[PDB]
RNA sequence: UUUUUUUUUUUUUUU
């Protein structure tokens, strides 16, 4: 697990980094968000995404790592390219260069409550 | 590295001159071999009427094709298509350091269908052997051959 | 002349003289093959 | 812990037996017929002790990655968990396996 | 600062439907890298390129003459074509488009003062300001349109429908208003939809793209699923020659001959489809006149170089391709290693002809003598904008992003002359 | 009624194996899973 | 007589496993037109042949009465494109498989 | 097709006698001959090349 | 007679010529000749309306009561004739393919609806009170695989 | 008007109306994600000693890109607004009772 | 009908074809076409008479 | 050995084939957590 | 007996070895030539035969007739190489009617009759030591 | 169809 210290210039490494992604979305979605869930499914696999998201009618954050570079077109299509209207763009933490990765596979929570405690809720 | 045959500098100067730069000079010498040595139409008239001259110039061409080869040093396949040896000369190089993702590595295909070089010699090819081959036993002869250099 | 762009140059009384072959042989071939399949084949009736 | 390398099953005595049938069967595959005819012509029903041994129902459909001689269908050729693990460690794809629809 | 973000990203749709057989904005950029990179690893060891630093050192630039042609030019390792070409062959062919002005309103119906006769652009300012002569605000208004524009249209009409006089028109015009509105009160996914409101148009058009349609209490039921789910491409050519025989009976001030024009027509909805036609159909073209930058007019001296290099565009784009990088003599490969380079693409790639526009008569139909050096004032809409045009904005958020991509934030070291040079600098976390 | 969506119901439940146009799998993946591993126990080795 | 024969069609069939190993072939074929000698180049019809599937069963952990199956789906898809009037066997055959 | 093929009224029934009705459409009025006993390409094709000239040797008679 | 000039010259010739033949103004008002689908279950329908005062045949020149013996069955093929009173004007054609008894009915209804209102614009609102047009695209729910033999069927 | 109709108004539309070559390809050609990287040839780029061979100055003049992208946006409002606009009138009409 | 006196026939030869026989890599490289294989390989089609 | 002027194998000369050094997209893609089947040489150890 | 051979999976003990003395042996003989010319050599040192005895074949055509011309592949190649050498040849009136030998207008026979930027390149390669 | 027929309907297809 050596560190960044350790030689990284911009003649080959530059591009042999990972990190985590920054952002936070909030607003009103159409139906339930199931439009936003989908669409970023399907791009997350061709940018061979790790974290996992969230997404609600109106919450919509998550933690996404992967490389440094790959998730720079994240950012742009999560910014602008939207199909659905979006209030603002909120940020937490973010952080570039570390050994190895925390989580293996793309997945979205989805609240899988029984419909009985809906009402009781 | 103590050998100078395998530092990182050797390896790419004979990835340029004899892979990329030795292609395309039998790319041209096929294209320009045809310009001075044509038929008397399409190819595949010319095997039905088994006629003189249209042999003995198709199996010259074949001759000085296949001595105008030259012999790839990374590639040991040593394919004959002159549109192949193109296409998979560029695939060897773009993999050994062009990308700088994951992504890059799956769109490598995608890269060489948008050059418009390769998309020239696409529709220029060896026929197959079965195109002609069961029409002739059909009418029942046997005093034909499919091959150019053995029909000589 | 009179030629499209995404379209086929070859008149179109060639393409039906030619269509009309194609599904005629379609129609011979499924009837004969139906006659010919039969479990065990070879086997006919008080042939022994 | 590490799950199997399915390209090399492990020993097992009887998965050999079933395969050594095979080709006892196929050497002897033009005597059958020989038999059969003979009788046929004569027009005599008669038994032929001789394919006991060497008979074509003598073998059965047996897992490859495996041993056990039952749940193991034509076209994957493998039990409930050599098709399970096979297609969880990503070589089906290629094949035309989309495991969305149900 | 929220309201000029908000244009950018609205901007960026609409591109986005002018591409829809193309690869995503995060898929293409990707390949542009490998190009660049490839083209580099290619020309490395070329003769040419050590040939030049050799001859620094000696103190000798140029022993004879130039060696290279005076047609190529690569930057960044990329080919391009020549910018002040592309203007010139766009423009020449764009202009004689309009020549038909003439013999359609400036002798049948003068729109007042259409324009001065080429002030820059001359392209779209015709079609504005010929097509505001139709107005309606009001229904009980109506009878006193028909009484300023019946005269004018009493000349291109067929003869049974020229007999009548303006007062007959306006008696069925007032009554067929009214139907429209009183049935406007599935037919709402083509009324709310599609509109777009402003708050500040005071009145609307009518009989142009979706007003003549309603009139009756029950409309077709097949009618809305060709506009929305999907619009009929290959009938094209059916309705155009279906409706321009309306006007050209071939007996009045139109020209007895007529055939060739429909099987011409065609192929220019086809081309269309490829930009997008098809979107247009299902939403209304209003997104693209208002959210769309804009700028003031090009300006530039035609050199003799770039006069002669837009011929070449406009021969071989006659025929469909439309692009100068596909064809030969063109790849900086072939160009500093000495391999099969000429100037054939004129008789070799140029083989299929074009016996629909013309043979060997291009310069003739198109005078590219015209605009150029002639070419060398601000819109009413383009006026009303706080310093910075609305393309220098768009531009501005693109070039932050593809230049600052990764752990990067490579910065601005000259600013004069245009040249400038980017380099590397470490970026820290917030 | 859904014609597209119920594509391939002919030949799911009421087609025979081998009177179908679906082609075996078993046969290229026996010898495609076995030159995996050579390539990677033999690969490292070789260099070295 | 052999030198009287020519070939009146050529029924060109495709049969791919993946949506996307299938979409590249049609840009392909695309990509290879436009480019002969002849004016009009020869643009073969298209022809869909639906897509056909097959999914086995199985029973469903083992030591279970059968409460639970797991199905294994494995489409497929098919195009068929036609030919007439191919006086070019070279500029045809050779785009086809390339 | 048999129409296009010029034979007298006894040698046109003969011919579709022969084969049968299986192989003889009654809607465009053609006839197919297929052979297939062989596994090679080249050695079916030349197998139905020599029964066809057999045929017409009888039919007309 | 101005009024009648615009809407009459318009008709004929130009856009659409196949709207010229009608009956008068006020009491038929139907065109001469229209086509209509209709999809019900697994199956499909096309009828087609001419004028004439005929009998009516679906196929093979086979009567209707041969393919509906039942009286409801026979009802729901000809409600839109009663309530617009085409009961003995107009002919009536039905082709199917596939589907079973009261399956192909139902599939007449809706392609005979859809056929009125293109013949007549006006004479499509008096048909919504018996939900003529409305269809039901819905299909039967598969058979869930486990231990249930049916749908919902348990077991001891 | 007859010999400016036949082959003149149907058939020189199409050549103006081609800009799928400038159209289709991006915004930003001469500027990618990699361009401030090592693709820069470092012996023929960065003593500067050719003139024609390369030329590093994509990243400021884009005075030159931005009157081209002025004059292909407004053709394209004109063909959607004269083109589009007068199809749907015959749609419209070939269902006028 | 000399051609072969173990044959004596009119028509008992064909012609070879060109089609390309072999597999690309395995441990039978240098096989190429059987003892009895290559009779077949120069003959219209096979029969039953011998 | 088929006769596919365009395949990349049917015109191979020699019994050996490159191996690529360096792979950034590995074939046998999980779908989970799981590990290939034999990659792991040095036998597992529990804390006992 | 073929169908039931196919199953389990084949045997293992039966791979290549990766030898190191087979490698160098291998790429010693991959940049061998292809001196073949199976068809060239035929065909050489054959034109020189027929020009000796030139005179003696001059006569085998006029006593045949065309309608005799049944063996093609004996007669039509030679007619036609023998033209090659001979190019103006008028045996007798009648001829070929285009069919079984196509002499055309624009043919090949045995006796024969770079840019600028190219042409730079030569002069600086062998200028820099 | 006033020299016309002489009749029940299915689970892929007229691309």
């Amino acid at each position: 697990t050596a560190p960044r210290v350790v030689r990284d210039r911009d003649e080959t490494n530059f591009h042999e980094m990972l990190g985590k992604f920054r952002f936070d979305l909030q607003g009103s979605f159409k139906e339930n968000g199931d439009m936003l869930r989908d669409s970023l499914l399907q791009v997350g696999r061709d940018l061979f995404l790790v974290g996992w998201v969230k997404c609600r009618s109106r919450f919509a954050t998550g933690h996404i790592q992967g490389d440094v570079h790959a998730l720079s077109y994240m950012r742009r299509y999560l910014e602008k390219h939207v199909d659905e209207s979006v209030s603002s763009v909120r940020f937490y933490e973010e952080n570039f260069g570390m050994p190895l990765l925390e989580y293996e596979r793309l997945s979205a929570v989805n609240d899988f409550r029984a419909p009985g405690k809906k009402q009781q809720h | 590295y103590i050998t100078s045959a395998n530092f990182s500098e050797p390896v790419e100067l004979l990835s340029l001159a004899e892979d990329l730069h030795k292609a395309e000079i039998y790319t041209q010498t096929t294209e320009k071999l045809e310009k001075q040595w044509p038929a008397a139409g399409g190819v595949a008239k010319g095997i039905q009427g088994d006629q003189f001259f249209d042999v003995m110039a198709a199996a010259v061409r074949e001759d000085l094709q296949d001595q105008s080869r030259p012999v790839l040093v990374n590639e040991l396949t040593d394919h004959e298509n002159p549109y192949c040896m193109k296409r998979e000369a560029l695939r060897r190089l773009v993999l050994h350091a062009c990308t700088r993702n994951c992504l890059d590595e799956t769109l490598t295909d995608t890269l060489l269908d948008r050059r418009a070089d390769l998309q020239r010699l696409r529709s220029k090819a060896r026929l197959p052997p079965e195109v002609l081959e069961p029409l002739a036993a059909f009418v029942g002869i046997t005093r034909f051959s499919f091959d150019r250099r053995a029909r000589l | 002349a009179t030629v499209l762009r995404g379209h086929c140059p070859t008149d179109k009384e060639f393409i039906r003289r030619a269509l009309e072959e194609e599904q005629a042989v379609e129609r011979i071939r499924k009837k004969l093959d139906k006659k010919q399949l039969q479990w065990f084949p070879g086997k006919t009736p008080w042939a022994p | 812990l590490n799950p199997p390398p399915i390209a090399f099953p492990s020993f097992n005595r009887r998965c050999q037996k079933d395969w050594l049938a095979r080709r006892a069967f196929a050497e002897n595959e033009v005597n059958g017929r020989i038999y059969k005819n003979v009788y046929q012509n004569l027009g005599f029903k008669g038994p032929i002790p001789i394919l006991n041994k060497v008979g074509q129902y003598r073998i059965r459909m047996r897992c490859i990655s495996g041993g056990y001689s039952r749940g193991i269908f034509r076209f994957t050729r493998m039990a409930r968990m050599g098709m399970l693990q096979l297609a969880r460690e990503g070589w089906l794809k290629k094949y035309g396996y989309r495991p969305g629809l149900f | 600062l929220q309201e000029l973000e908000s244009f950018v990203g609205s901007a960026l749709r609409t591109y986005r439907l002018l591409r829809p057989h193309a690869l995503p904005f995060y898929k293409e950029d990707s390949l542009l890298s490998m190009q660049s990179k490839l083209n580099e690893a290619t020309l490395k060891h070329s003769p040419l390129v050590h040939d030049l630093v050799e001859l620094k050192k000696r103190n000798l630039s140029v022993p004879s003459d130039l060696l290279p042609p005076d047609f190529n030019a690569l930057q960044f390792s990329l080919p391009v074509v020549s910018a002040r070409g592309f203007l010139l062959a766009l423009s020449a062919a764009a202009n004689s488009v309009a020549e038909d002005l003439e013999f359609l309103c400036r002798r049948l119906s003068v729109p007042n003062l259409p324009h001065p006769t080429h002030p820059f652009r001359l392209k779209l300012l015709l079609d504005a300001l010929f097509e505001s002569f139709k107005l309606r605000k009001d229904p009980h208004y109506a009878h006193d349109w028909a009484q300023r524009n019946w005269p004018r249209l009493q000349a291109a009409m067929p003869e049974p429908l020229s007999e009548l006089s303006a007062d007959s028109v306006g008696l069925w015009l007032k009554a067929h208003l009214e139907r429209v509105i009183e049935n406007q009160r599935d037919g709402r996914g083509r009324l709310l939809a599609q509109k777009f409101p402003l708050k500040s148009d005071e009145e609307d058009l009518y009989s142009l793209a979706d007003d003549f349609i309603f009139d009756h209490e029950i409309v077709d039921e097949q009618f809305c699923d060709e506009r929305l789910s999907q619009f009929p491409i290959d009938k094209a050519g059916e309705l155009f020659r279906r409706v321009a025989d309306f006007f050209g009976l071939t007996k009045g001030p139109q020209p007895a001959v007529n055939d060739a024009v429909v099987a011409q027509f065609q192929n220019l909805v086809y081309t269309l489809d490829e930009i997008g036609l098809s979107n247009w159909m299902k939403m209304d073209t209003r997104e693209i006149e208002e959210f769309l930058p804009e700028g003031d007019p090009p300006s530039f001296a035609a050199s003799q170089q770039d006069l002669d290099a837009a011929r070449l565009l406009l021969k071989a784009a006659a025929r469909g391709k439309a692009n100068l990088l596909d064809f030969e003599a063109l790849d900086p490969y072939k160009l500093l290693h000495g391999f099969d380079f000429k100037t054939v693409q004129e008789e070799l790639a140029t083989l299929p002809p074009n016996p629909f526009l013309t043979d060997a008569d291009i310069d003739e139909l198109f005078d590219i003598t015209t605009a150029a050096v002639s070419m060398n004032a601000s819109l009413r809409n383009f006026k009303a904008k706080f310093g910075r045009t609305p393309l220098e904005a768009l531009l501005d958020s693109e070039e932050k992003f593809l230049t600052s991509a990764g752990p990067v934030d490579w910065l601005k070291d000259e600013d004069e002359n245009g040249e400038a040079f980017v380099s590397w600098r470490w970026k820290r976390p917030a | 009624a859904f014609r597209y969506r119920r594509e391939g119901q002919f030949t799911k439940f009421r087609v025979h194996f081998d009177r179908s146009g679906f082609r075996p799998y078993i046969d290229e993946l026996k010898w495609e899973i076995m030159d995996w591993h050579y390539k990677r126990a033999m690969g490292p080795q070789m260099k070295k | 007589a052999l030198s009287a024969y020519s070939l009146r069609s050529l029924i060109v069939t495709y049969n791919s496993r993946n949506r996307s190993s299938m979409n590249a072939t049609i840009e392909n074929l695309k990509n290879a037109l436009r480019w002969t000698s002849p004016s009009e180049s020869s643009s073969p019809s298209s022809a869909p042949s639906s897509a056909p599937s097959s999914a086995p069963s199985s029973s469903w952990s083992p030591f279970k009465y059968k409460y639970a199956l797991r199905h294994y789906v494995f489409e497929d898809h098919r195009y068929a494109f036609a030919f007439y009037d191919v006086n070019s066997v070279q500029e045809v055959v050779s785009a086809a498989l390339g | 097709r048999v129409a296009d093929l010029k034979l007298s009224d006894s040698q046109e029934q003969r011919l579709l006698d022969i084969l049968g009705p299986e192989r003889y459409d009654e809607q465009t009025g053609v006839v197919c001959l297929e052979a297939d006993v062989f596994p090679q390409l080249n050695h079916n094709a030349a197998y139905l090349g020599d029964i066809l000239q057999q045929l017409m040797r009888e039919v007309k008679k | 007679s101005s009024d009648s000039a615009l809407i009459s010259g318009a008709i004929v010739r130009a856009f659409n010529p196949e709207r010229m033949k009608v009956f008068m103004h006020n009491g038929c008002e139907w065109l001469w000749q229209a086509e209509g689908t209709g999809t019900r279950k697994r199956a499909a329908a096309h009828v087609i309306i001419r004028r004439g005062t005929g009998q009516v045949r679906v196929n093979n020149d086979e009567d209707l009561y041969v393919r509906w013996p039942f009286y409801y069955n026979r009802m729901d093929v000809l409600q839109p004739f009663f309530l617009t009173g085409t009961a003995g004007i107009y002919d009536l054609f039905i082709h199917v393919r596939g589907g079973g008894s009261s399956g192909q009915a139902g599939a007449v209804r809706l392609a005979v609806g859809r056929a009125l209102v293109s013949a007549c614009p006006a004479c499509a609102r008096l048909l919504e009170e018996d939900m003529v047009l409305y269809e039901d695209t819905r299909q039967r729910m598969p058979k869930m695989p486990g231990r249930m033999k049916a749908r919902k069927m348990r077991t001891w | 008007p007859a010999e400016r109709l036949h082959s003149l108004f149907a058939r020189a539309d199409v050549l103006a109306h081609l800009l799928h070559s400038r159209l289709a390809l991006p915004l930003l050609y001469p500027l990618n994600s990699g361009g401030a990287l090592t693709n820069p040839l470092n012996s023929a780029a960065s003593p500067d000693s050719p003139a024609a061979l390369n030329s590093i100055a994509t990243s400021r003049w884009k005075r030159e890109e931005v009157m081209s992208a002025l004059a292909t946006v407004t053709p394209l409002v004109l063909a959607a607004t004269s083109v589009s606009r007068f199809l749907k009138t015959a749609h419209a009409l070939s269902y006028f009772a | 009908d000399a051609l072969h006196p173990h044959h004596p026939f009119r028509n008992h030869f064909g012609f070879e074809s060109s089609v390309p026989y072999g597999v690309v890599g395995s441990i039978s490289m240098g096989k190429g076409r059987k003892k009895i294989e290559k009779e077949l390989a120069r003959l219209r089609y096979p029969t039953l008479q011998r | 050995r088929s006769s596919n002027p365009f395949c990349l194998l049917s015109a191979n000369k020699t019994g050996w084939l490159q191996w690529s050094p360096k792979q950034r997209v590995p074939f046998p893609q999980p779908l989970g957590k799981r590990k290939v089947g034999g990659t792991d040489p040095q036998p597992p150890v529990f804390p006992k | 007996g073929r169908q039931m051979m196919k199953w389990y999976w084949p045997s293992k003990y039966m791979l290549q070895d990766v030898q190191m003395a087979q490698y160098f042996q291998m790429q010693a003989m991959r940049f061998a030539p292809r001196p073949a010319h199976v068809s060239l050599t035929t065909l050489s040192a054959t034109m020189e035969q027929c020009w000796k005895k030139r005179d003696a074949v001059r006569a085998f055509f006029q006593s045949i007739d065309e309608k005799v011309l049944r063996e093609n592949p004996t007669l039509q190649d030679l007619y036609g190489l023998y033209r090659t050498l001979c190019p103006d040849d008028p045996l007798r009136t009648p001829v070929d009617p285009a069919l079984w030998r196509d002499p055309g207008f624009t043919w090949q026979h045995t006796a024969d009759q770079l840019s600028a930027l190219a042409e730079t390149g030569l002069g600086q390669s062998a200028s820099e030591l």
